[PDB]
RNA sequence: CCCCACUAUGCUUAGCCCUAAACCUCAACAGUUAAAUCAACAAAACUGCUCGCCAGAACACUACGAGCCACAGCUUAAAACUCAAA
RNA sequence: AAUAGGUUUGGUCCUAGCCUUUCUAUUAGCUCUUAGUAAGAUUACACAUGCAAGCAUCCCCGUUCCAGUGAGUUCACCCUCUAAAUCACCACGAUCAAAAGGGACAAGCAUCAAGCACGCAGCAAUGCAGCUCAAAACGCUUAGCCUAGCCACACCCCCACGGGAAACAGCAGUGAUUAACCUUUAGCAAUAAACGAAAGUUUAACUAAGCUAUACUAACCCCAGGGUUGGUCAAUUUCGUGCCAGCCACCGCGGUCACAC
């Protein structure tokens, strides 16, 4: 692709990027659609992320986690 | 190849040969071409139906969950592919697109019907 | 050797592969500068047909001209192909019967 | 022939014969050996037949030997944490050495089985990709898929040069 | 307990105490080599901050790793001197040895 | 291994840095528009079709507070999509103005304020985005009472919605491998999700500005 | 090559020069005489360990560089062209 | 170098080089039916022409990516620390990943053997004289690499304020050059990327085509060529030539019965 050097092309100089038209029912069902659609996937977003940092937890200051170190620590000595 | 910004996307990878498409599922900076490094596979995407008659996708659910946890991006196929599966609501444009087919289907099924009315 | 030595001295160090008369190259484009007969070492007797050519590279270079018969001349293009004329020293690049200039054998 | 006595220990399968893999705590292990006296010669053959498999196991713990400073022959492995385990080695065997070093600063034979587990959880068989990575790299080597046009051409149907034909 | 210096304990062999408050250290580690599959010495300098200027030419020492380097070359301090260049003791026993002799009877002190 | 410093990258790199921040081009040249073909003298650009006709009928914010005591520290100033999009209040509430002084008629600038979107008024100020558009109107005094006049509609929003079919059984399942027998239906809570209107104004403190290269 | 004469030189002193078929052409140290004793010849065949050195012939006790009280020197020491042998 | 083979001599044994037989790639000669698929300038030399970055109610965001090349070349890996970025917003978190610190990391030449400030202590002032190096420092030469890819470069002056100067190492294409030689096609339908709240828009990425025995797979009633035929090494009849003309990878053949031209 151009880089931001690279000239303008002469044969897109009047080019106008015509906006399609609206289907006024369609476009307000859809648009309800999409707010409840990215509602639902933000909250499952969000548990996916609080399972992740329980993992993480949960590795570093468990009880299982915490309990062998504590057995390692007692057989070594 | 430490990119200007950027982001994890879980996308499709396409593979494969001429005329034969198959994707690979996979976590990748977005910045990273498509085809190219990526950060850990997540399934794959058979689109052709196979003897069976049957379009074989196979989901790492256990890791799509730990990235999309780490701030992982879905690309619009893939978030259809998890709507078809369930794991995600459908998407508000396969309802949509399903919603068109069906308007356009009534007005072919009302064109039959008004030439055989008036043969 | 001993182990010691050995890995003191490492793995062994090939010699550098010497390039040929082509330079490493299967052909070489050519110019005539002027056609004369060899006499091979003995015990061999013939009036062998060679040729020096300018290369493309610059250097100039006898070459033995196979078949019977050929008509090269002076500032014709020639290519020159590897392998040695076994009984002319010295002689280490082959024209090419039928590139450019250099035509192929006339039959009989 | 090769080199050297017992040149069984210059080869892969000696050197991974070794069964002494050394906790994250150890840093350093220092022999003191005597090149001679009865007493010490299980731990002269101990510096020779087992160093290397230990080294081979361990390959970022320091090993340092040092001889005759002593009068009797010791190990020392200094920890991570800063504790130093000094281990008498005079009258014991070179076997006795290896397994007695085992038991008091090798990891177990459990604590290695779980590595070993973690480890193949980064080649899933389900991944398509090279063979260096993957078993299988496209799809289409599965029994029931459709196969890869390079060994059974598609229909025409299935071509975009005829697709674009009938359809233009 | 974390640090930026990659080597955390390391023994070696005084053989510099030229530079003030310093003492350079030549450490070996055990080197497979590939192709005759024999382990040889590969040796490396280290610069251990010495405060009391107490190492001698000859002696072992054991060298910890400082959290951040304090110089371009100083990463490490003098930890423990293990060795003491001739004037070992037996870490056995606990008495003073000339090599692989007594200096002191263990059955001195039963 | 010792990198040989690159001096001359340096020194190009601050002077760059410095050109930028002495020849920065101010508003009235960034945001200055011919009203004949639609386009930025700045970079030649044209504007999107969408904000042609307003373009061409509505006043930038500083064309209103410009003709103003003290800029119109206090007064309210709506916009025209709001007006056309909700039926609440949607107005700012000026606390400073910084003037383009460039500018012959003192239109262009910078502004901040307290914003009140559909009746909810936030607790602090901040600056307002979207100065430069044509697309701002005055609240006279004397309909300030009846254009601010709001009651908050009970918040009568749904708290939990169910999980996607695959993902529900697969919560279930998990459930029943650990003994529990419990029947409640898995629900996702989607009240602290709060959905934004998408015209909900961003933060103008975090957002960009265009460099200078004027054609 | 044979005969005669005579000089540098062979000697002493004080400094250099640093070469040899300087070869007993057989490296130092430790050990063996049993096994397969061993291409040939030479001065029987081997083991452990270490250092030095070697990898077709010729070019070449050479060229160049470097060092040296050496200035027609010594030490270190290549390549190109050539052959299918040596 | 292998299951090896040919060749030193009057002859034998030993040693030894060269070559033969195997498998790939490029180029050349002669020859060539179809289909599918993969791959596809010699040149960091110079480039005509077209196109390759937009999006969007103005602000912004993007054009720092992708695509290209291999000139230069231990910036690629691990650890420590910690920005920017993603997780709407905070995340004392995770993910991702710069700068900085530690460690590791090509080849040849030692006829490159010394480098010449390359260290340390101290709050500072300043003091000490050290630091690297035959376990190869310093230096010269060669080369993109450890390939799910990575690094480097982006006309040159390492850089790019400035200067020389006016840039295809984006796609297609051209000139010169080399033994080396693909179309100045179509489409954003799929995937990927940019932007948008969104329907969507854009894209020489890409997709689907065109060209070429370079390769793989399959096939064809008609349609086979190329090279070899003294030994190594599978396989020659009759003539012509007469150490001439010519021939061989090695040994050799040709001086009138030449299985070697
Ligand atoms: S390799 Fe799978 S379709 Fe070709
Ligand atoms: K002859
Ligand atoms: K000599
Ligand atoms: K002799
Ligand atoms: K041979
Ligand atoms: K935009
Ligand atoms: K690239
Ligand atoms: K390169
Ligand atoms: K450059
Ligand atoms: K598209
Ligand atoms: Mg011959
Ligand atoms: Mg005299
Ligand atoms: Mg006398
Ligand atoms: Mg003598
Ligand atoms: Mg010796
Ligand atoms: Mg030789
Ligand atoms: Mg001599
Ligand atoms: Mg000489
Ligand atoms: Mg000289
Ligand atoms: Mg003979
Ligand atoms: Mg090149
Ligand atoms: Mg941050
Ligand atoms: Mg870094
Ligand atoms: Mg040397
Ligand atoms: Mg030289
Ligand atoms: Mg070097
Ligand atoms: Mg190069
Ligand atoms: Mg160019
Ligand atoms: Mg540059
Ligand atoms: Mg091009
Ligand atoms: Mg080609
Ligand atoms: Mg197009
Ligand atoms: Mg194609
Ligand atoms: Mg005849
Ligand atoms: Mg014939």
């Amino acid at each position: 692709r151009k880089t931001r050097h690279d000239p303008l092309a002469k044969s897109k100089i009047e080019r106008v990027n015509m906006p399609p038209a609206v289907d006024p029912a369609e476009f307000f069902v859809l648009m309800e659609r999409y707010q409840h659609y990215r509602q639902t996937v933000r909250a499952l977003r969000m548990e996916f992320v609080s399972e992740v940092q329980r993992k993480v937890h949960e590795a570093r200051a468990g009880v299982l986690a915490e309990r062998k170190a504590l057995k390692d620590a007692a057989e070594h000595r | 190849k430490a990119y200007r910004g950027g982001h994890l996307t879980i996308r499709l990878a396409l593979g494969g040969c001429t005329n034969r498409p198959f994707y690979r599922i996979v976590a990748a900076h977005n910045k990273c071409p498509r085809d190219g490094r990526f950060v850990e596979q997540l399934g794959s995407y058979d689109p052709l139906p196979n003897s069976h008659g049957e379009k074989l996708v196979a989901l790492n659910l256990d890791r799509i969950r730990h990235w999309i946890g780490c701030g992982a991006h879905l690309s619009k196929p893939m978030e259809k592919l998890l709507g078809l599966a369930g794991f995600f609501p459908l998407h508000p444009m396969m309802i949509t697109n399903a919603e068109r087919l069906r308007r356009k289907r009534a007005r072919e099924v009302l064109l039959a019907s008004q030439k055989t009315d008036a043969e | 050797a001993t182990l010691n030595q050995m890995h003191r001295l490492g793995p062994p160090k090939r010699p550098p592969r010497k390039l040929g008369p082509t330079e490493g190259r299967p052909q070489l484009k050519g110019v005539v500068l002027c056609t004369f007969t060899r006499k091979p070492k003995k015990p061999n007797s013939a009036n062998r047909k060679c040729c020096r050519v300018r290369l493309s590279t610059g250097r100039e270079a006898v070459c033995f001209i196979p078949g019977e018969g050929h008509t090269l001349q002076e500032h014709q293009i020639v290519l020159v192909e590897g392998g040695r004329t076994q009984d002319l020293p010295g002689v280490k690049l082959t024209v090419v019967r039928g590139k450019y200039d250099c035509g192929h054998v006339q039959k009989k | 022939p090769m080199k050297g006595r017992f040149p069984i220990r210059r080869t892969l399968q000696y050197l991974s014969q070794g069964n002494v893999v050394f906790k994250d705590s150890v840093k350093v292990m220092t022999v003191n050996y005597n090149t001679h006296g009865e007493l010490g010669e299980g731990a002269r053959k101990f510096v020779f037949f087992n160093i290397p498999q230990i080294q081979y196991k361990n390959p970022w713990v320091q090993i340092m030997m040092f001889k005759n400073m002593t009068p009797s022959p010791f190990l020392r492995f200094y920890l991570d944490s800063g504790e130093q385990v000094l281990v008498d080695v005079e009258t014991k065997s070179n076997k006795e050495i290896m397994e007695h070093i085992r038991k008091i600063l090798g990891k177990n034979e459990e604590t290695l089985r779980e590595e070993e587990e973690e480890k193949k959880q980064l080649s899933h068989p389900a991944n398509f990709g090279p063979r260096k990575y993957c078993l299988r790299e496209c799809i289409c080597e599965v029994e029931g898929q459709v196969p890869c046009p390079s060994l059974v051409p598609l229909p025409k149907e299935m071509r975009g040069k005829y697709k674009a034909a009938l359809k233009a | 307990v974390r640090s930026s210096v990659h080597a955390r304990w390391i023994v070696g062999k005084v053989i510099g105490t030229k530079m003030q408050k310093t003492a350079k250290v030549r450490v070996t580690r055990l080197v497979l080599d590939p192709y005759l599959l024999k382990y040889f010495n590969k040796r490396k300098t280290y610069f251990a901050h010495d405060a009391l200027q107490q190492c001698t030419v000859g002696d072992i020492v054991l060298l910890r790793a400082l959290p951040v380097p304090r110089a371009k070359h100083v990463k490490h301090e003098l930890a423990e001197i293990v060795f003491k260049v001739g004037k070992v003791i037996d870490p056995v026993t606990g008495k003073p040895c000339a090599g692989t002799t007594y200096l002191e009877s263990p059955l001195s002190s039963e | 291994k010792k990198v040989r410093p690159r001096l001359i990258a340096e020194l190009a790199r601050r002077v760059r840095a410095l050109r930028e921040q002495l020849n920065r081009p101010r508003d009235s040249q960034l945001y200055a528009v011919d009203y004949e073909t639609l386009t930025r003298p700045f970079s030649g650009r044209r504007l999107p079709v969408r904000a042609w006709a307003d373009v061409r009928r509505e006043s930038r914010l500083l064309q209103l507070l410009g003709r103003l005591p003290l800029f119109g520290l206090g007064r309210l100033v709506t916009r025209k999509s709001w007006l056309w999009q909700h039926d609440e209040p949607c107005y700012w509430r000026l606390t400073r103005v910084r003037p383009d002084y460039t500018a012959q008629n003192l239109d262009h600038g910078k502004a901040w304020g307290i914003l009140t979107f559909k009746g909810k008024t936030e607790s602090e100020a901040r600056e307002i985005e979207h100065v430069m558009y044509h697309d701002w109107r005055l609240v006279p005094k004397h309909e300030e009472e009846a254009f601010t006049a709001f009651t908050p509609a009970p918040e009568d929003s749904l708290a939990s919605v169910p999980y996607p079919p695959l993902l529900r059984a697969m919560i279930i399942a998990e459930r029943q491998k650990n003994g529990d027998t419990s029947t409640e239906e898995p629900m996702l809570n989607v009240q602290r999700i709060r959905m934004e209107p998408w015209d909900y104004p961003a933060k103008q403190e975090d957002k960009g500005r265009a460099k200078g290269t004027p054609v």
